[PDB]
């Protein structure tokens, strides 16, 4: 499917009704100068989709502020909606029925949007650490990819009891093989991602019977180099091995679109330009990537533009867009 | 620094017209060269020397111009 739009109604900084198209784009870069409010504008993606990374949204110089998504899934184009008044109380929406956080929960979590893994968005200032993670931190995430983590409580408590142990043999086998069944993928998938971003990556699982009960340790090389503990990598160098795993564990059960924010901020000009050869090389109508970026390099590869300004007056952000297909 | 090209181009312009469309001003310098453009636009919007409208999803860009410009 994919985000074919959005509306907001003094969501943070957008003051009033604001309505963003990325039309047919499925490489979209929100540019503006700093302050304009470029990362209000993912913070309003983030909370259409539920993600929990309140009252301090809603616009201030009105008692509400809702966002709506418009999102394609096959012919029909539908409408996610989600509110907040001021006291704290959320409410959600689909094509304008209210319903539960849990019908809402399974329609995301079924186009592939795990908004509990939150693996398909990087915040602002968070890309480095997608690596620079423990082994503990990394291993949890792939738990919580995977969706082996629903198993983490009964496997504990029937783990402290000790023929309640085939109930404890049966659960284990099941997170384990839940565990596997996305780590493998994901490891698989790696190196070709890290080498295509450049070298040489990898994963390794340091308790083998229970992977999941420990580290998974991430090692990536840069090209002409030779070293492997994250530790050594530079700032540029752990962005770019961060950006392959980042995309690595999207390969198994795939987001439809990525919302990076500033992904590129350590980087050269030169890897600049294969992170924007990356994106373009792999974006398409089922894979978007929605990226908020400073540097020309990044956004002059994109197919649109959505700009983000201020206007002093009225307090607020605004929005014009731009098609960089035709140029 | 083109912000200050790109505001020169539109501080003339706009001494000779109340409306100016995006298109025009990049026209008059000859795709990286568009997204420049378009960034110095809501740049120089933000910092109050520019005004923007545009009516549809990927219409046109409508500049006007504020005292500030000058
Ligand atoms: N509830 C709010 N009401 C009104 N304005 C807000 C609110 N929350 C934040 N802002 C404004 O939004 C700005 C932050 O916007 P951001 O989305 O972080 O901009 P930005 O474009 O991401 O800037 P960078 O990260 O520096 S490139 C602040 O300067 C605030 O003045
Ligand atoms: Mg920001």
């Amino acid at each position: 499917g994919r985000l074919v739009g959005l509306e907001l109604s003094n969501f943070k900084s957008y003051r009033g009704v604001t309505k963003v198209g990325f039309g047919e784009s499925n490489f979209t870069s929100i540019i503006g100068p700093n302050g304009s409010g470029k990362s209000n504008m993912m913070d309003a993606i983030s909370f259409v989709l539920g993600v929990r990374s309140l009252k301090d949204l809603i616009y201030r110089g009105p008692q509400s502020a809702y966002v709506k998504a418009f999102y394609q899934k096959g012919n029909k184009l539908v409408e996610l909606m989600r509110i907040i008044s001021r006291n704290g109380d959320t409410s959600y929406k689909i094509d304008g029925k209210t319903v539960s956080y849990k019908d809402y929960s399974i329609f995301l979590e079924n186009e592939n949007i795990l908004i509990k893994a939150k693996n398909f968005l990087v915040f602002q200032g968070d890309v480095e650490q997608i690596a620079a993670q423990s082994p503990v931190e990394l291993s949890r995430m792939f738990e919580e990819v995977s969706g082996s983590i629903q198993y983490k409580k009964e496997y504990e408590e029937l783990k402290e009891k000790i023929k309640i142990l085939n109930q404890f043999l049966k659960i284990k086998k099941k997170r384990k093989e839940l565990f596997e069944k996305t780590f493998d993928y994901v490891s698989d998938h790696l190196d070709a991602i890290y080498r295509e971003l450049t070298g040489n990556a990898s994963l390794t699982i340091e308790d083998e019977d229970e992977p999941f009960n420990a580290g998974i340790k991430y090692h990536a090389t840069p090209p002409l180099k030779r070293f492997k503990d994250m530790e050594y990598l530079s700032g540029g160098e752990k962005t770019v091995a961060a950006l392959a795993l980042l995309f690595a564990i999207n390969s198994y059960q795939p987001s439809p679109f990525f919302v990076l924010d500033e992904v590129d901020a350590a980087l050269d000009i030169t890897n600049v330009q294969r992170i924007a050869a990356y994106i373009r090389r792999h974006r398409n109508p089922d894979l978007q990537f929605i990226v908020i970026s400073l540097k020309n390099t990044m956004f002059e590869k994109s197919d649109a533009l959505v700009g983000v300004y201020r206007q002093q007056q009225e307090n607020s952000s605004k929005i014009i867009t731009l098609d960089l297909s035709n140029y | 620094k083109a912000i200050v090209q790109m505001a020169k181009i539109l501080r003339k312009e706009l001494s000779e017209e109340k409306e100016v469309i995006f298109t025009d001003v990049l026209k008059s310098q000859a795709k990286r060269e568009a997204s420049r453009g378009f960034f110095d636009i809501l740049s120089l919007a933000t910092e109050g020397c520019i005004g923007l409208s545009q009516t549809e999803a990927f219409g046109n860009i409508k500049i006007d111009a504020k005292p500030a410009l000058f």
